[PDB]
């Protein structure tokens, strides 16, 4: 009964809960998973999993590296408004794409967790996609980020 | 037994012996670490009441 | 309590009371605030002030 | 200029002057930047002290850069015009070195003014 | 490489065999080196060209 | 009202008070040592103990809005402390502009600057203001006026707002007034015979009083219309108070409040009146006022229990004699305790665990021996009062109510 | 020690002060006639040198201004006329051993005036160092920037500055080495 | 001539005319910074004690070194290859390294050899901000500290309660100056491990490097959970 | 100035030989290496075995010990 808020490049993945929001943010200490049970409590809800354009990919990562208010975020907040869902966002920097319109957002101490559990099962059942591919891409923006900050 | 139970206490009392090239150090408690403040280092508390107590001041 | 000197300085704004337990006491005029000074240790018997009013000449039982 | 890291407050640079003028009377000291990347490469070297008043701060901070090498002491001062007075010769001075040596007089004020320096890196 | 080495290395820098057999027989430096086909080194002439 | 005890080789330097407006009270304190331990008031434990980064702390401060902590150490650091993440996370922030000798003592001008003395005989001004372009080096250095044949060291400084300087004192007894702009010395007084180790101001810097080993607190004065308009201290007023020493001093001025708190090597409290030092009326309060109890008797065998830091001793009236103590070493902290009715079994109890020991009179001495409970061994104990000579209740640090050799509902009550 | 004039500025009643150079930073200042300390004023260094600057008010008041200097260069102006007070902290261009500053082309300690009235502003301002350079600032201008450009620095003498004197027209200075 | 293994494959002693610490490479034919290639129809880059900082801890011995050739790890302070490099060695091209830093004035030459081994990635952002390059890749298998900053255990702390999976490694070298001068290694390394076991890393091991490193820790520990 | 010359180069080509023959040697290690253990037992006994794994050959020199 719950979003979480979670990136892979410009590739961004707003994956529900498969318990209410208040076990999401409350205990989050039975996962403890070797595969099955975070296999179980996932749930891929949204993926808006963008491709390897440096113009896509660079945009997330500023909007990562700030604030989190990208149109990734404003399709996610589209694609997530059912009642005014309970989201578990990682930084908690991005309080204004977190509670801007109507979602009750929770990022503390528990939310970083979940967030080792889904980034530890990020690619076993999230995409279609293998272990060599999430590393291309991520050092495919890695890279991009790289010459983009420290000038060539 | 008298000239050597402070020996024997200590002995029995500290760790971190020595075995060979190498040494085996206790880790401590959580039970004292989140009970107490860690102890005063004594170098610098001696420094200033001693300062205090220096032979320049005439204390009576 | 016993007062035995009194002086005043060109401006009015300050004032000496020398008491004779020791004690000279400059109250400042304009609104009574005092500030001791202690140094004789018999009755103070004379009391001046200079020009400016920056420094106070005393006198008692002992020679000094 | 914002990128002449560490740069020395006054009582820290008026030491440091002052060891320069000794040094330089102890004829210790090779002053000019080209000087000083020679002491930086045969390791021979003290401490550098560098002028953050330069209008290219670039002719600078290379040495640096083979100071970071050869863990030797860097140390900006603000006045290319005073390093050139404490070095005692006529123009502006960029940057200095005090050379190395055992016998020195001066060998103690070098060692507490290297040893102020390395405090803040 | 070459912007942390010194002046007088960027002067030398072309004559390395006459300049170390200079130096490990006690003879006169080189003082062109790989600089002396500069324009303006061509404008100089006599000693004022190693100036 | 409340009293944390620490233990064995355990001693507290400074501590400072931090209550942003619409959250609890935060009490800061360091030791001799190289953390600063952040207490919560309610259990009566640290509840951080945040490792500062760089040696031993020599001196603590807060910041003007208590954002931010200067912790001041022994190798010449000054390390920034971000407070302001909520009540208990405390983040380093920023060491300062480095330096050779220990700053003994710090002060804050507002959020800006930080100014503090060291062991070398020089006040030192840094600039704490962040997204500034000189933020965290050192901008001013002043000298005080040395000693001829010791050390000088600056004990206190402080910030004087309603003026623009820093008062401060030093170990020759000096006190010295500085225009903080300019960084500069306005005038000097010769005030003390020995150091000043500890100054303070009133409210609106009408007066600023200092004390120190030479145990006189000494009242420095600008209240004049022309010493404000001139600014110039004069040096108003001195008493003879203390007995041994005065190592801490501070004032507090509200509008049924105004006295000057001091105390010092002589284990006593003395409260002043700020505006009316020289002329009012003092009070020296008791060195102890129990509180909290260290000593109890019972009638039975004419026998009296009394607890000092980790050791019990007990001694029956006859004359009177000592029968038996516990020098419990195993333990680090002492608080309450209670005896058995008939004598029979004691029990030791601290906030971290707590001990019961069965006695036994063997004549002239007694034989004491543990008896193991685990639940007493983990539970957390302020107050055991013994409802049979078997039957204790506890109350646990953490508002538990037990019944042991099990549980009393509660009620709550309204925040 | 330096000899100037000081006015009571609630009388017109002036006075000469001797100026003593002591150890810290500190200059006592001190009633010529009767000996009594009046004030102190100390600068933060090693104290070198200082002068004394006089700049006229209005009919019959002028104002007397302490100039010390650091070892480093670094200057405090006092406001003496009141209490000691410092009014302006500036920084010598340049300038790493200073021995000698001196102000000129007024009424300074060696071209006293006669007659209050006669008063003058200096207008120029000399400081000489070890090394033999004297920076020259104009106190027509110089007064007011903080960290002022000198209007030349000499270096045509190469040791240690030990006079340094203005003429009482203010149009040579003389630099002198012993 | 003879090269044997170590107790960590892709670490390697290359015995013989010089008995010397050898890696394996990653880089087909070439050194990158001119230290020593060793054949043996197969090319091997020696590693230095000196020039690097965990070649010195194996040098020390570590046994359970948790940089291992089934892993993959996370660098939080080589500023250029000359350590990474050798990671990637032993790490081989199963795994990936994240080298992280700050300073990007030799993040250049971090990038100039991430360009030639595809085992290394950078991030040229500074370690006390992990939530800056959370989008990027998380639950690395050990955690590498070479920062010489005083936060090194907050660092180190924030880095692995983000990144590190549980029961893996973590290796810390630590600079006693950088934290406190004037008082000695054996307090400073006490006080930092046990600042260190404050957060969920249980000490396994200091060794101090003594030949190496004047005043130097390497700290080995296991993530609890 | 030219005999200065040729004793520096001299200098220099030793200090080369120096740096870049001390590049390729292996130093014996001397470090104090200390160990974490549980309560008091694993501390009174003989660490055994952990990473030694022989007490004679691959115990006491530390630049590669084994496990066979």
């Amino acid at each position: 009964y719950v979003l979480t808020e979670t990136s892979a490049g410009y590739a961004l993945l707003k994956a529900s809960d498969k318990k209410i929001y208040k076990s999401s943010s409350l205990i989050q200490d039975l996962d403890s998973s070797d595969k099955v049970l975070k296999e179980f409590k996932i749930a891929a809800f949204s993926k808006f999993n963008s491709a390897a354009n440096a113009l896509e990919e660079a945009n997330s990562i500023i909007e990562g590296k700030v604030s989190s208010q990208l149109e990734k975020l404003l399709e996610e907040i589209k694609k997530d408004k059912k009642s005014t869902l309970i989201v578990s966002e990682t930084k908690l920097a991005n309080a204004i794409n977190k509670l801007g319109l109507n979602f009750n957002v929770v990022s503390d101490a528990v939310t970083l967790d979940i967030y080792r559990a889904i980034k530890e099962y990020l690619p076993e059942l999230l995409p279609g996609m293998s272990d060599n591919d999430l590393s291309k891409m991520s050092l495919g923006l890695a890279h991009s980020i790289g010459r983009h900050k420290l000038k060539f | 037994i008298k000239t050597k139970k402070r020996k024997t206490l200590k002995n029995l009392r500290k760790d971190s012996v020595k075995r060979g090239k190498f040494r085996v150090q206790l880790l401590s408690t959580t039970q004292d670490s989140k009970t107490l403040p860690p102890k005063k280092e004594s170098s610098i508390i001696r420094s200033k009441d001693r300062w205090l107590n220096r032979k320049a001041l005439n204390k009576g | 309590r016993y007062v035995s000197s009194m002086a005043i300085d060109n401006m009015g704004q300050q004032l000496a009371v020398g008491f004779a337990s020791g004690v000279i006491s400059i109250v400042s005029l304009a609104d009574l605030q005092i500030r001791l000074l202690k140094w004789h240790i018999d009755s103070v018997l004379s009391l001046s002030f200079s020009h400016d009013g920056s420094y106070l000449l005393s006198g008692g039982w002992e020679k000094v | 200029n914002p990128k002449a890291f560490p740069l020395a407050d006054a009582a820290l640079t008026q030491q440091i002057l002052d060891v320069v003028q000794q040094a330089a009377n102890l004829r210790q000291l090779k002053k000019g930047a080209n000087e000083a990347t020679k002491t930086l490469n045969r390791g021979i070297s003290e401490f550098i002290i560098m002028a953050a008043d330069c209008e290219p701060i670039e002719i600078l901070l290379h040495l640096p850069l083979l100071c970071e090498d050869k863990n030797v002491p860097y140390v900006f001062v603000p006045s290319r015009v005073a390093l050139g007075r404490a070095c005692g010769v006529s123009r502006p001075v960029i940057a200095a070195s005090i050379t190395t040596n055992d016998a020195s007089a001066i060998k103690t004020q070098i060692y507490a003014v290297k040893d102020k320096i390395e405090t803040l890196l | 490489s070459l912007a942390k080495s010194p002046a007088s290395t960027i002067q030398i820098l072309g004559a390395e065999k006459a300049l170390f057999r200079a130096l490990k027989t006690k003879h006169d430096t080189p003082k062109y080196g790989l600089l002396y086909h500069a324009s303006l080194v061509g404008q100089a002439t006599g000693k004022n060209k190693g100036k | 009202e409340m009293v944390i005890e620490g233990g064995k080789d355990r001693s507290i330097e400074g501590l400072c008070w931090s209550n942003v407006n619409g959250e609890s009270l935060r009490l800061f304190s360091i030791g001799g040592s190289t953390v600063v331990t952040e207490w919560d008031l309610a259990t009566g434990l640290p509840l951080r103990n945040y490792d500062c980064n760089s040696g031993v702390i020599w001196s603590i401060s807060i910041n003007d809005s208590q954002d931010k902590l200067s912790v001041g150490c022994d190798n010449g650091t000054v390390v920034l402390i971000d407070i302001s993440g909520g009540p208990g996370v405390l983040e380093h922030d920023t060491i300062l502009m480095r330096q050779e000798a220990r700053v003994l003592t710090l002060a804050w001008k507002k959020d800006d600057f930080v100014i503090g003395g060291c062991s070398d005989g020089r006040i030192r001004i840094w600039s704490a203001q962040k997204n500034d372009e000189n933020m965290g080096r050192l901008l001013h250095t002043m000298k005080v006026d040395k000693a001829k044949k010791e050390s000088t060291l600056v004990w206190s400084v402080i910030y004087l707002p309603r003026t623009d300087q820093i008062a401060s004192g030093d170990s020759t007894g000096s006190i010295k007034f500085w225009d903080f702009q300019f960084a500069t010395l306005n005038q000097s007084f010769k005030a003390h015979d020995a150091d000043v180790l500890c100054l303070t101001t009133d409210t609106d810097n009408n007066y600023v009083f200092s004390a120190g080993v030479d145990r006189k607190i000494f009242q420095f004065s600008q209240n004049t219309n022309k010493s404000q308009k001139n600014n110039r201290w004069v040096n108003s007023s001195n008493r003879l108070l203390h007995g041994n020493d005065i190592r801490a001093i501070c004032a507090y001025q509200s509008k049924g409040a105004d006295f000057l708190v001091s105390g010092g090597v002589e284990k006593t409290l003395v409260i002043n009146s700020l505006t009316s030092f020289s002329n009012g009326n003092y009070r020296k309060m008791p060195t102890v006022e129990p509180y909290s109890k260290n000593v109890l008797v019972n009638k039975e065998q004419r026998l009296v229990v009394s607890w000092s830091e980790s050791t019990v001793k007990i001694w029956t009236m006859g004359n009177y004699k000592l029968v038996c103590k516990l020098t419990l070493k195993d333990d680090q902290n002492i608080s309450t305790c209670s005896l058995s009715p008939d004598g029979q079994v004691l029990v030791v109890g601290r906030p971290s665990t707590t001990k019961v020991f069965h006695l036994q009179p063997v004549g002239n001495k007694l034989k004491v021996t543990k008896l193991d409970n685990d639940l007493l061994l983990r539970t957390s104990t302020k107050l055991v009062k013994f409802i049979d000579n078997s039957k204790i209740v506890i109350c646990s640090c953490e508002d538990d109510v037990f019944i042991v050799d099990q549980e009393v509902e509660l009620l709550e009550v309204t925040s | 020690f330096k000899v100037a004039h000081l006015q009571n500025s609630q009388t017109n009643s002036v006075h000469g002060i001797v100026l003593l150079q002591g150890n810290n930073g500190w200059i006592n200042i001190l009633h010529s006639t009767s000996g009594l300390w009046l004030m102190g004023c100390k600068i933060e260094g090693v104290i070198t040198d200082f002068c004394i600057d006089y700049q006229p008010i209005s009919r019959g008041k002028f104002r007397t201004i302490l100039i010390a200097v650091n070892a480093y260069g670094e200057v405090w102006e006092f406001d003496l006329n009141k209490n000691g007070h410092v009014i302006r902290r500036w920084k010598d261009q340049g300038g790493v051993g200073i021995t000698k500053i001196q102000v000129g082309g007024g009424t300074t300690t060696t071209c006293p005036a006669l007659q209050i009235s006669k008063i003058k502003q200096n207008r120029w301002l000399a400081v000489g160092s070890e090394s033999g350079f004297v920076n020259l600032y104009d106190r027509n201008n110089a007064m007011t920037s903080s960290t002022p450009t000198p209007v030349a620095a000499l270096d045509q003498l190469t040791t240690t500055i030990s006079n340094l004197q203005f003429s009482p027209d203010g149009q040579i200075l003389c630099m002198a080495s012993r | 001539v003879v090269i044997e293994p170590h107790r960590h494959a892709g670490v390697y002693i290359a015995r013989g005319k010089e008995d010397l610490l050898v890696t394996k490479n990653m880089a087909p034919g070439e050194s990158v910074y001119g230290e020593k290639r060793i054949s043996v129809k197969v090319e091997y880059r020696v590693w230095n004690p000196f020039r690097s900082k965990l070649a010195a801890g194996i040098m020390g011995g570590l046994d359970e070194l948790f940089i291992a050739p089934g892993k993959k790890v996370l660098y939080l302070g080589a500023a250029s290859g000359t350590s990474v490099s050798h990671v990637s060695d032993v790490v081989g091209p199963e795994g990936v390294v994240y080298a992280v830093e700050f300073s990007h004035r030799p993040g250049r030459e971090l990038i100039s050899m991430a360009k030639k081994r595809p085992n290394i990635i950078p991030i040229i952002e500074d370690a006390r901000h992990p939530q800056k390059y959370r989008m990027l890749i998380g639950m690395v298998d050990c955690v590498f500290a070479d920062v010489a900053q005083p936060d090194q255990a907050r660092i180190i702390a924030l880095n692995s309660h983000m990144f590190l999976k549980d029961q893996g490694g973590v290796v810390i070298s630590i600079k006693a100056n950088c934290i406190d001068s004037t008082v000695d290694a054996e307090t400073v390394f006490a006080r930092e491990v046990q600042k260190l076991r404050e957060e969920r890393i249980k000490p396994l091991e200091q060794l101090t490097l003594e030949p190496y490193e004047r005043d130097h820790c390497i700290v080995v520990g296991r993530y609890m959970r | 100035t030219q005999d200065s010359n040729y004793v520096r180069t001299l200098r220099q080509i030793e200090l080369k030989k120096l740096e870049k023959g001390a590049k390729q040697l292996m130093f014996k290690s001397s470090g104090n290496h200390t160990i974490f253990v549980d309560s008091r037992e694993k501390m009174n006994e003989f660490t055994p075995e952990k990473f030694f794994n022989t007490t004679s050959e691959m115990v006491n020199r530390s630049e590669n010990r084994l496990t066979k």
